[PDB]
RNA sequence: UUGUCGGGUAAGUUCCGACCUGCACGAAUGGCGUAACGAUGGCGGCGCUGUCUCCACCCGAGACUCAGUGAAAUUGAAAUCGCUGUGAAGAUGCAGUGUAUCCGCGGCUAGACGGAAAGACCCCGUGAACCUUUACUGUAGCUUUGCACUGGACUUUGAG
RNA sequence: UAAAAACACAGCACUCUGCAAACACGAAAGUGGACGUAUAGGGUGUGACGCCUGCCCGGUGCCGGAAGGUUAAUUGAUGGG
RNA sequence: AUGACGAAGUGGUUGAUGCCAUGCUUCCAAGAAAAGCUUCUAAGCUUCAGGUAACCAGGAACCGUACCCCAAACCGACACA
RNA sequence: GGGCUCAAACCACACACCGAAGCUGCGGGUGUCACGUAAGUGACGCGGUAGAGGAGCGUUCUGUAAGCCUGUGAAGGUGAGUUGAGAAGCUUGCUGGAGGUAUCAGAAGUGCGAAUGCUGACAUGAGUAACGACAAUGGGUGUGAAAAACACCCACGCCGAAAGACCAAGGGUUCCUGCGCAACGUUAAUCGACGCAGGGUUAGUCGGUUCCUAAGGCGAGGCUGAAAAGCGUAGUCGAUG
RNA sequence: ACCCACUCCCGUUGAAAAGGUAGGGGAUGACUUGUGGAUCGGAGUGAAAGGCUAAUCAAGCUCGGAGAUAGCUGGUUCUCC
RNA sequence: GUCAAGUGAAGAAGCGCAUACGGUGGAUGCCUUGGCAGUCAGAGGCGAUGAAAGACGUGGUAGCCUGCGAAAAGCUUCGGGGAGUCGGCAAACAGACUUUGAUCCGGAGAUCUCUGAAUGGGGGAACCCACCUAGGAUAACCUAGGUAUCUUGUACUGAAUCCAUAGGUGCAAGAGGCGAACCAGGGGAACUGAAACAUCUAAGUACCCUGAGGAAAAGAAAUCAACCGAGAUUCCCUUAGUAGUGGCGAGCGAACGGGGAUUAGCCCUUAAGCUUCAUUGAUUUUAGCGGAACGCUCUGGAAAGUGCGGCCAUAGUGGGUGAUAGCCCCGUACGCGAAAGGAUCUUUGAAGUGAAAUCGAGUAGGACGGAGCACGAGAAACUUUGUCUGAACAUGGGGGGACCAUCCUCCAAGGCUAAAUACUACUGACUGACCGAUAGUGAACCAGUACCGUGAGGGAAAGGCGAAAAGAACCCCGGAGAGGGGAGUGAAAUAGAACCUGAAACCGUAUGCGUACAAGCAGUGGGAGCCUACUUGUUAGGUGACUGCGUACCUUUUGUAUAAUGGGUCAGCGACUUAUAUUCAGUGGCAAGCUUAACCGUAUAGGGUAGGCGUAGCGAAAGCGAGUCUUAAUAGGGCGUUU
């Protein structure tokens, strides 16, 4: 049975990583909500 | 309280009872039913009640012999001991000394005594007029509450 | 501002089970079925000062009657004849003569016999 | 309506052929046929058989016992029998009566209106959603004309 | 929990579209259609093949016409204050 | 493990789905791009620079590299048929 | 129901008795009126859901309180006794080891058994089902506190287009050695993908990086759009090539 | 092989939140498949089942409006008169 | 003695109740490390001189936190300070430093990897690849600086195209990003309410976006008023839930006038201001210094508590110290203190700006369609503008709520302007009839962590030995275990590290009684026996044979043992609150009067009487008035008047 999570990292990255929300104006929220709450890890 | 906006399960089915958050007040963590905010609690009282408050307690501090009048009330520097001396004198212990001006120096004689409390008439309140054990009130200060409260 | 109810809560609780000392089971250690068999017991004796005055006078009146049988007469001719010949003792009284003292028995026996015919 | 007739069977509400009385077929929401094709629907046959008459024996894996580890749903509390009545109308618990020493283990599922999911059917709420339309009221879009951007000239066109 | 007789299909027909196409996504710019150009592209229905596909234009839609009636914004004659 | 020696080590046949082969034949549905590479010149450069060939000398940086990988180490909450 | 028939049935009459929380007796409490300017007497009352009215207990905090109690033992906990109509109060044994609070007022996060309530702990089921492919084990030896499972040896059995060996992705130290076994391992464990420590990965040629581009992305200016932005030219990235 | 999923049985607190054994269909194609990329919430994608869009679909998830509203169900805690 | 009949204890596999002692668990009490809410101040920003936020490093020894940055728990210097120190979890050993003044605290400097607006180019953040200049090495590099884009300005060049322009290159200045709220503006829902729903409401709210500042905005009448006058703006209280508005439904909702807080006006014949740089003095902030006065005695592990006797107080209800301390310590009142930096007021000076130039024309007005004004088209004034038009020039123009006339009042189409006002992510102090570990922040603890999720996002649990580790040397059993038994420490070890107290459920061991012919809410009434203890039987406690009666509770219902609902049990938590308006009652003050709001106020006082209610009603209203309204009516009748 093959499952929803098939890891690449590389996917992982251009998805959810550091550069992909500072691309956006949308993404650059999700790291100031996400600063403003105390994050450790900010992206993945 | 922080979180609780997601429903934590689905309405039916789950065999648990229905929730709707997990910070209800039901909930270990959730909110205060009827959480207190500041709020004020001082009632209003007539200008005339007050009055005819004041003038009842100072009736009864004169049919309770708890009423001292002195012709006047100075000590000369700013000193507790100066002060312990005077109200030795006067046989007074736990006594409040009312005064028609506050002396610069009785407020700081009187300051670290223990059961010695300096007010001027307009800082006589009715709390401390029934508090201490005595009010010794000079001639002046007499005469200011006749004009206040009469 | 804040009241705890622990201290209070178990001062209640331990009333309670106290009362329900010596019942089977969960009635004396588990509280809410301790409560319910305090309040049944209570009931149950309310109900059963009222029912012990109803047994004793039962008891007495069929020890009348085997009593004033053993001297010829049933219990309800003795009692018309206590009537006839004015004797109020009771049947709690009664009851006690026709066991402990039977002499004393026989005589009001005697005397509600003689008062009937 | 299992229409009627014929065939197939010992016997066929199904099947195949036919009749036409088509409740209520019918011609590109196609009509009628049609070789090949189909894990497609129906029916018949040969073979084959434990499908069955009717089950027997055997082989492994559980079940069972010992040693180790060690869940679950459920659960008001229980000292938790039958029957006939009664009863919020189908009783382990009420009444009467019968039976019945105390406690396990292997089995079986008749009941505990057994467990599981605040019935989905049904009705209700001046509940919701999504869907439809010649329901209402709107609206994107498409379209009509006026005015603006927007001008010259010549010609068919009313009154001053 | 449905693999079918459902959907698709080749074939058929109707209809739209002259290219800055119709049509679609986009407040728009633009993009697809298509670096195609009616033997092409879109939409609709039917569904290999064989024989065929009858009658009805009253209703609704669509197409064409414009004599008449009615009819928007607009304009503002006239009357009454 | 320890350190020296160490014989034979040749023919026949069969033979790939591997290589020739990015070939050949055939078909229709008509089958990446760019650079490296070769070559030609323009602007520039003209004793130069640059190019070519020979010889000599030297260099080739940085990151990964264990281990599992039809699995008990990955995706399945599990050392999960 | 047992049983019943000159009845223990039916009809009539009579005298007895039983029988309720009804009535009476005795003791107590309370409501309302009246007399009382009193303590109290008198009369009549006193089942109760929804609901109205009245009167209280207790808990936490503030004042009274720089008081009072308290290591000669506070709060809390756990027994006993006792008082009141009740919520409850009081005294005391033990435990506990530093706080508590009279009285009268004032403020409330003020009283829990239910909400398929929330959190934690612990029961029942029950020492029950299960221990995860029916490829399979037997013995000997060692070590060890202890061996069916660890190591070795002799046998047996299973896969072998895999259950063998690799590359990629993914994981990240699981790799090897010494020590170790609490927990983890569906049992035990001396063993381990487990714990502690140390070690281990060496490139001009392998794979990346670097060069080049595909789809696609971003995109100076630019065009468009209330804003945020959208699109896109030059470019610049982007392998799966 | 690989992809698929027609039948029975098992399993249904499963080895498994869809499997297994035995049979079954396609297996040069409208085939299967890896890597990377594009399209998404009244939106996408759909050989069309209201299918699928992270075990969620007749309008995903997440946070906010938000303590929506609930003429409905449940619950509502000491004492006495 | 035999037989027969009758009667019959004790012998419990297990179970029940009670009691005692444990176990599990972690309630309760007490406590606080942390929170919550205010009050008074401060600061109101940080960033291309590289921010917020991070990654990786940095120590004698592993990790994590804190600090710091290859100069890396730190370097230089100036002050404070005066004996210890080498940060914490969390210590152990090492090696050291320090009265040649260390650690520590404060000011100023230096260094400051890599990522991130990230800015040389690229990128999957913390990585990869460069170029230019200058210097220095001879090999395969090293040091220092520069290299983003856009805006503004400027210089040089420069097409189609002759002059130009567009463009290109250099330089200088600036910007970009982050931040809880407050402000201005652009876009703008729905649920909900209307007991349905569409106008309307929710609401110009939520949200998205932009810009600015410590505040912002507004602001000096083309404003109200009403024939009297007021005199910018902003904010508070009233007027008043009134006028009005509204499917005249649900709702929405003024102004005039009055009381206050603040007060300020200046220019376009160019100013008040504001900014920057000097500059003169005042404070203030960022380290610190001194700071009073107590003994004996009893209990006790320990005294601060008991008893007795003192002293200080401008310092007495602070925190600790072995129990409760004015006098033991740290503090407190009070008085001093700055080498250096920051800030705020000021006195002058300098430029810069305000600055739009020169009194306002595509403007006022109008038509259409919207929006706003409390005002939903209404009889609809006024503001504003998407489309379209379009004046006059103080002998003029705007407004006064359709509109006209008269009167009054103002001068739009140009500007700048403090205070009173809003907010608090941040820093400090003070405070609380706030919480006290299920509370209070989600977070008292290495918490936005673990964990869950692809992701956005969601999101825990977890505090306490003792005064002091004095943290149990040594002996014994045990596997050189786990865990115990002694010994010892300690006041106490059943305070032994999962450690204060130590509840309940739940699980045991011991003892007493009961229990194997017996039918059901498990009790209650009666009641034998046995056991225990003294009070020795009219007693207390435990058990309880046998027997009468007896179908839990909650909820919901006409009605429930119901086979209707809910609960496995325990412990903790868990539901009529609060604000603002208001009516009635009770209880007070004052009384034909009563009472203030904002606000002021060395502030619960006192002032403030604007306002509200009352003392008069009737009428739709003008109005009249103990009457009034209806009506022809002084008649009748309605309401009112005798408190
Ligand atoms: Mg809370
Ligand atoms: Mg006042
Ligand atoms: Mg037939
Ligand atoms: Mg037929
Ligand atoms: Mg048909
Ligand atoms: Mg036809
Ligand atoms: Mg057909
Ligand atoms: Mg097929
Ligand atoms: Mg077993
Ligand atoms: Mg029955
Ligand atoms: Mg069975
Ligand atoms: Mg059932
Ligand atoms: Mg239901
Ligand atoms: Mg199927
Ligand atoms: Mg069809
Ligand atoms: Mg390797
Ligand atoms: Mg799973
Ligand atoms: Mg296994
Ligand atoms: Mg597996
Ligand atoms: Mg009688
Ligand atoms: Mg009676
Ligand atoms: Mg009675
Ligand atoms: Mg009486
Ligand atoms: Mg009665
Ligand atoms: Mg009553
Ligand atoms: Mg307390
Ligand atoms: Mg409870
Ligand atoms: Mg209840
Ligand atoms: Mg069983
Ligand atoms: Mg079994
Ligand atoms: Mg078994
Ligand atoms: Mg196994
Ligand atoms: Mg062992
Ligand atoms: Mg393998
Ligand atoms: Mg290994
Ligand atoms: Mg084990
Ligand atoms: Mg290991
Ligand atoms: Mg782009
Ligand atoms: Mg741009
Ligand atoms: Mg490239
Ligand atoms: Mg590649
Ligand atoms: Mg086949
Ligand atoms: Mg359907
Ligand atoms: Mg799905
Ligand atoms: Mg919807
Ligand atoms: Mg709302
Ligand atoms: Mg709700
Ligand atoms: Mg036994
Ligand atoms: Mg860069
Ligand atoms: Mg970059
Ligand atoms: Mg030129
Ligand atoms: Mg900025
Ligand atoms: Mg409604
Ligand atoms: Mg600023
Ligand atoms: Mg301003
Ligand atoms: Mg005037
Ligand atoms: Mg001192
Ligand atoms: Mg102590
Ligand atoms: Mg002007
Ligand atoms: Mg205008
Ligand atoms: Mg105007
Ligand atoms: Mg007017
Ligand atoms: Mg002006
Ligand atoms: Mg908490
Ligand atoms: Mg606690
Ligand atoms: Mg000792
Ligand atoms: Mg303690
Ligand atoms: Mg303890
Ligand atoms: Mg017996
Ligand atoms: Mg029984
Ligand atoms: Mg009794
Ligand atoms: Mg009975
Ligand atoms: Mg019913
Ligand atoms: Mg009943
Ligand atoms: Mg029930
Ligand atoms: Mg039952
Ligand atoms: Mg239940």
């Amino acid at each position: 049975m093959k499952r929803t999570f098939q890891p690449s990292t590389l996917k992982r990255a251009r998805v959810h990583g550091f550069r992909a929300r500072m691309a956006t104006k949308n993404g650059r929220q999700v790291l100031s909500r996400r600063r403003a709450k105390g994050r450790k890890r900010l992206t993945v | 309280v922080s979180g609780g906006g997601k429903k934590p399960w689905r309405q039916k089915g789950t065999g648990r009872a229905r929730a709707g958050t997990i910070r209800s007040p039901i909930w270990r963590g959730g909110g205060t039913t009827f959480a207190a905010k500041p709020r004020s609690h001082e009632q209003k009282l007539n200008k005339k009640m007050y009055r005819a408050a004041l003038r009842s307690i100072l009736a009864e501090l004169v049919r309770l012999d708890r009423l001292v009048v002195v012709a006047d009330f100075a000590v000369d520097a700013p000193k507790t001991k100066g002060l312990v001396a005077k109200l030795d004198t006067l046989g007074l212990k736990d006594v409040l000394i009312v005064t028609d001006g506050v002396d610069e120096n009785l407020y700081l004689a009187a300051r670290n005594l223990a059961h010695v409390d300096v007010r001027d008439v307009q800082g006589s309140d009715p709390v401390s007029l029934i508090a201490y054990d005595k009010v010794l009130v000079t001639v002046s200060a007499v005469k200011k509450f006749e004009e206040l409260l009469g | 501002a804040r009241v705890k109810r622990g201290v209070i809560a178990r001062r209640r609780h331990k009333k309670i089970l106290k009362l329900a000392k010596g019942y089977y089971g969960a009635r004396s250690r588990v509280f809410r079925v301790a409560k319910q068999a305090v309040i049944k017991a209570g009931q149950y004796a309310y109900r059963d000062r009222r029912q012990r005055k109803r047994q004793f006078r039962a008891l007495w009146i069929a020890r009348i009657n085997a009593g004033a049988r053993q001297n010829g007469l049933s219990y309800s001719r003795l009692i018309a004849g206590l009537k006839k010949a004015a004797i109020e003792i009771d049947r709690k009284v009664l009851a006690d003569l026709a066991v402990n003292e039977k002499a004393a028995f026989t005589a009001i026996v005697e005397k509600a016999k003689a008062s009937l015919a």
